[PDB]
């Protein structure tokens, strides 16, 4: 059943039928399986050496982009009297629907994945200063910095990544880091042995946090800073496909469904109205 | 890959294996072509 | 040849006369946990006959405003004969189930069911962001129902669950559907309390009618744990 | 040193670039690989799997009664039953399917479709319906006579419950493009059209109205290319919980 | 030249980064090598020494009272005589250990504990205990007949001093982590309990109230993974000469 | 790392610059090439076809007018019928040619041209002509005794139509230059001129005033060096629409 | 090219085939030299 | 390593040699398994 495939099928061409006992356009949608009626077996068919590539489609082409996961804006400014020139990221996919509707396309995904941070910044005019930033690794539920200053960002340990804002976008590539096998994009269950936990949120499934300051103390003028971190997924090994999203989301720590106020994509109403089912939208009226 | 870790590497858009028979007939018994399912 | 079947486990048996072939989920068959994916240590205890058998459910009434009901495993039989006794007694278990759905009519009679083993079927609450509750996902022997059966009660849609392993109950052609789910997880083993694998999913896409005597039209569902293993002995919980 | 000079294009960020990167923990030993049941490869072994089609989008019709087509014992002859605009790539019956929602992340697409009905009346119901493929050109056929002239198959209801009408890849250009415009030469795929052969009958017994679900996939000669975003999911706001994980 | 272009990362100090870089001293001749004693390649090495769990982490115990559990001749049966929390990755009696310590340094985890504990009454005290490990789901057994239903040893005092309770590897998922929640189900462990199996039992001359010291340590199918900063250690202000340093 | 120096250039953005990039989609699959008719590999190939020359550029004569030199029954003897600038790199009846407009991206040029004329006149109309090509040097020839000292064809008309006057490549230099003075030595290319070797001689229901068309081509012996912008297109506002393609 | 699409490429500025007379000759029959055309 | 130093190159990660021995058994008599340490 397995085998390689690099371009669409070619067609053999066919000729006229009528056999008894032999009816290719005839299923049964009860068995499970889909319909494996051929052309050749429909209508007449010519030869056609078909040349077209299926590269695009590869799994690893289609989640293999660098989507936005997280933008963070905050005033880079004396705090004296919010994120106080810093900030703290719990590490999720679920915040942008772009990227999180097509990651629920599956069941169980197992990957890398390349971080590029990018970083922007305005003042609250006399130009914009090239400052210093520090991005920590910090794991899961793991001591993260309550000050700008403070002694946690030794980073004795946890891995840092300094970069400045007139450099290129910093970047780096955290493993596939799951306790299991690949991560669970979907979770059936409840992450604790008591009843009251969340539901549907397995810990093994978030990567970390994400620490963020601006390494230089405050300027005698206030900014604006935005922070905006990007996600490739590579080497990706994917399982069980799942029907599409199709109802707008509603938080990032579940499925919850309402719908749109009206179709298309309303709880009642997927697909937009046509007048009847006879009615043809479109139609060509020449 | 001048990296020390294997999974620093680029893509690997080279898997160009299938098995859609997985998802389209995933019935114990195979269905031959022209001959009624059922 | 490919409507009738008999399946036969521990000391169970079904048979049926106006089957549709079977599903294979993914292709797959269940089988034991080989010992270059196995994790934990201790020897397992593997009860065969005493857990590898069919369990049959309450069932459900088909009526005419039904929106389709749903078990989850192995929720559903934590609590029914060895197989729930190994469940409490054990923290780690393992398994492929084979299941099967009956529902028999008259030739007077229309309906199609969609019979799908979802896995991982992550609930979503209604108009609301507060997530499920406990009780809303775990309903044991009795199972539940769906609410949206439209969007599979998880924002989705169920035009697009024939993905998964599935088969239809299609009243004027068949009376039973028939799926082996091999064990669906990315860990080897797992703690039954707190997760399950598959979803089995029973709506009716289109409803039950007829113009001859009205009766009660029952869903019965009938489920074998496959190649149980447990692992983590202790009390029970 | 190396003698070297910057290009155009140095120090910008590609979200489609292919490249390495600094791996965040040396010496990290990722979890062994198990096997999974289903995985899949290409995209493409997805959109093969058939789908159910919406066509009965129309008001007055709720949730799961929108996927699925009712026909009646008919008083005159030939009647038309329905119809389906084919444009996998804009809104329609075969949108939200396994291959409208993958095709709707490229631009271009190329292959036959299949798509099978599975006929749901009750055993003692009878009859023959004629679906027929329009290659594009012209207006939606409303007559079997001239429906009949393009693309069909003859169904018959009986032991075998579904029928599959073969809507093969018949095009001037390589690939259909999707561009917003559904009259396009570049777009319009034609119609698909179902009449009553002969009729459905049934008996006292048993319902006189029946059901259909309309099926939807692509067969192995299709091809997907020119990756986009989306148009079936969208977000204004910040969702509920995202400004909480930064709490 | 070369025609080259920068990648994003470039100009970026990422601390767990692996390159060569300038040496300060050209033609500088390091110090002979020399044989020392004990050195140290894997700190999975180190974790396998077994130490001193503190049990007795209570109120009113000071300073080494804590690293040592006492046992008293009893005047009921079956009596429950202390147990031990498990998670090698929270504050309790394991925190302190060469393989907690370590271990804290990391995430992730995977592999067989070992308690060993020696009796340190006199010679001429008898007993028998029972140590069982109850792997995770419930509440921790405070009965004999319940604790006894998991993984046990039932110890009997000797010549040989010491019993080991192996605390096997049993998880479904091949790591167990740290996220702060003890009660996660990838973090906790289970639960230790100790009883007597008969009873202490001593003559007249020697104490009727003995010690036991507990210890443990990591087999050699431990696994350690996801390096972090230690919670174990940290600071508010500069160490005192830090400054001076600068004078 | 590798160490390295940027050198002067670096970072510059040349419109001529020849260096791979970054590919927008990654594994897209192009559409299959097909044979096409009409393949061309080299802008030579192009020249060498023969077009048009606007040689009646006057006022009072309009459109396709200009395109064609009437002559007449001549009452004098060894008339001059008219004359042919010939530099193909400035305005004049060889300016808007194939081998000029092409020739016109450029700025050096080397080869033989070719001048081919046919001859519209009735079947009875007779004649001949001299067609002259005169180095340059001088003034141009305006009596056929000095221009028949030059390179010359006499051309009797015919049942073959079309006389062809070779304008051989006679340069001292490899390549000549436009440089927008047309009497510069390394521009100006000579003279062609055409009188009437005998006389054009028709009968009473002959039209009395025939037509030439004259063409123009490169031989295979051409070459053409250093791309410009042409001086043949400008603009000085957005196009119509232009503006549009932002809304 | 150390891009893994080819159409990444640098140009390709070495095809020197040419076939001027499928413009300057797509007569049917060959015109030999110096003999009259018609 | 382009220096010309050895003390400047990358890391050594690739020392995987242990003797946990030295410092969990460093008995003089070693210790068989299953018999009585005493
Ligand atoms: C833009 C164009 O060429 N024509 C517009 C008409 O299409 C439009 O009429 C409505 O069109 C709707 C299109 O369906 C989608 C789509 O864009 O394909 C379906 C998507 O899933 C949906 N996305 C989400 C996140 O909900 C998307 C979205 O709702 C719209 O873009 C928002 O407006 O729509 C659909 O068929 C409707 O039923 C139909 O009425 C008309 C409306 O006046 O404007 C035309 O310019």
């Amino acid at each position: 059943v397995e085998s390689i495939i690099k371009t669409a099928t070619d067609t053999v061409k066919s000729e006229i039928n009528a056999e008894l006992g032999v009816v290719p356009s005839l299923n049964a949608v009860e068995t499970g399986a889909t319909s494996n009626t051929e052309p050749e077996e429909a209508i007449q068919t010519r030869t056609v050496i078909n040349q077209h590539g299926v590269s695009e489609t590869l799994v690893e082409n289609f989640l293999g982009r660098a989507a936005l996961v997280s933008k963070k804006s905050f005033e880079y400014k004396n705090h004296a009297s919010t994120h106080k020139n810093f900030f703290k990221w719990t590490i999720n996919t679920k915040s942008f629907v772009q990227l999180r509707r097509k990651l629920e396309l599956f069941t169980y995904l197992r990957f890398d994945a390349e971080i590029t941070i990018l970083t922007t910044v305005a003042v609250n005019y006399m130009g914009l200063p090239d400052l210093t930033l520090q991005a920590m690794f910090v794991p899961t539920g793991a001591l993260t910095p309550k000050e700008q200053d403070s002694f946690h960002w030794q980073s004795g340990s946890n891995a840092s990544v300094f970069f400045k804002i007139s450099d290129p976008p910093a970047r780096m590539t955290i493993p596939f880091m799951c306790i299991n096998s690949a991560y669970s994009v979907f979770y059936d269950g409840f992450a604790g042995f008591e009843k009251n936990g969340l539901y549907g949120i397995n810990p093994a499934d978030t990567i970390g946090n994400l620490c963020v300051r601006i390494v230089n103390e405050h300027q005698p003028v206030g900014f604006t800073v935005t922070v905006r971190v990007y996600m490739k997924p590579k080497h990706i090994k994917a399982w069980a496909p799942r029907p599409p999203r199709t109802m707008p989301y509603m938080s990032i720590a579940n499925a919850n469904y309402k719908g749109r106020d009206t179709a298309p994509n309303t709880l009642n109403a997927i697909i937009g109205n046509r007048a009847s089912v006879t009615t043809m939208p479109h139609n060509i009226v020449t | 890959n001048f990296y020390k870790d294997s999974y620093a590497a680029s893509a690997s858009k080279q898997d160009f294996s299938q098995d859609p028979s997985k998802f389209t007939e995933p019935v114990v018994e195979g269905l031959k072509a022209g001959a009624p399912v059922l | 040849s490919d409507r009738v079947l008999q399946l036969k486990l521990g000391n169970s048996a079904i048979v049926t006369q106006e089957a549709a072939n079977y599903c294979c989920a993914y292709g797959e068959w269940p089988n034991y946990l080989p010992d270059h994916e196995a994790v934990a240590i201790d020897k397992p205890t593997q009860p065969e006959t005493s857990t590898d058998r069919f369990y049959t459910l309450r069932s459900v009434k088909w009526e005419s405003n039904s929106t389709g009901w749903w078990w989850k495993l192995p929720d559903a039989l934590n609590n029914i004969g060895m197989f729930g006794q190994n469940v409490q007694y054990h923290y780690l278990y393992r398994s492929g189930f084979l299941i099967h759905v009956q529902c028999n009519a008259t030739k007077f009679h229309q309906g199609a069911l969609l019979v799908v083993a979802i896995p991982e079927h992550q609930r979503g609450a209604h108009d609301t962001t507060t997530s499920p509750g406990f009780n809303d996902i775990m309903k044991g022997e009795r199972g539940g129902t769906f609410n949206h059966p439209y969007v599979l009660d998880d924002g989705t849609s169920i035009a697009c669950a024939t993905i998964f392993p599935h088969q239809w109950i299609n009243l004027r052609t068949n009376n039973s559907a028939t799926i082996v789910l091999p064990w669906m997880n990315v860990a080897p083993m797992d703690f039954p309390l707190r997760h399950n694998q598959w979803t089995l999913a029973v709506i009716p896409v289109v409803p039950l009618g007829t113009r001859t005597m009205s009766s009660v039209v029952p869903i019965t569902v009938s489920i074998a744990p496959m190649c149980c293993e447990f692992n983590g002995l202790r009390h029970a919980i | 040193g190396v003698p070297t000079y910057l290009l155009p294009g140095s120090g910008q960020f590609l979200t489609t670039d292919d490249h390495s990167s600094a791996p965040v923990l040396p010496c990290f030993n990722p979890t062994p690989e198990m096997h999974i049941p289903g995985q899949i490869r290409n995209m493409l072994e997805m959109i093969q799997v058939e789908s159910m089609m919406e066509i009965n989008n129309t008001d007055g019709a709720n949730g799961m009664e929108r996927l699925r087509v009712d026909i009646s014992v008919q008083a005159d002859l030939d009647q038309l039953l329905f119809n389906i605009p084919l444009d996998i790539q804009l809104d329609g019956p075969l949108r939200n399917t396994l291959v409208g929602n993958i095709s709707r992340y490229y631009t271009h697409w190329s292959g036959s479709l299949e798509m099978t009905f599975m006929f749901c009346g009750s055993f003692m119901a009878t009859g023959k319906l004629i679906l027929c493929y329009t290659p594009p050109g012209g207006s939606c056929p409303t007559t079997r006579e001239t429906a009949m002239l393009g693309t069909h198959i003859v169904w018959d209801f009986g032991l075998q419950s579904s029928i599959t009408l073969i809507i093969p890849w018949i095009s001037g250009s390589h690939y259909r493009m999707f561009n917003s415009d559904a009259k396009s030469t570049n777009a319009n795929v034609g119609y698909v059209t179902c009449f009553m052969q002969t009729n459905l009958i049934v008996p006292s017994e048993s319902s006189d109205t029946c059901s259909l679900i309309g099926f939807i996939a692509a067969k192995d000669d299709f091809s997907l290319r020119l990756m986009r975003d989306s148009p079936d999911i969208g977000q204004s706001n910040h969702l509920h919980g995202a400004e909480a994980a930064y709490q």
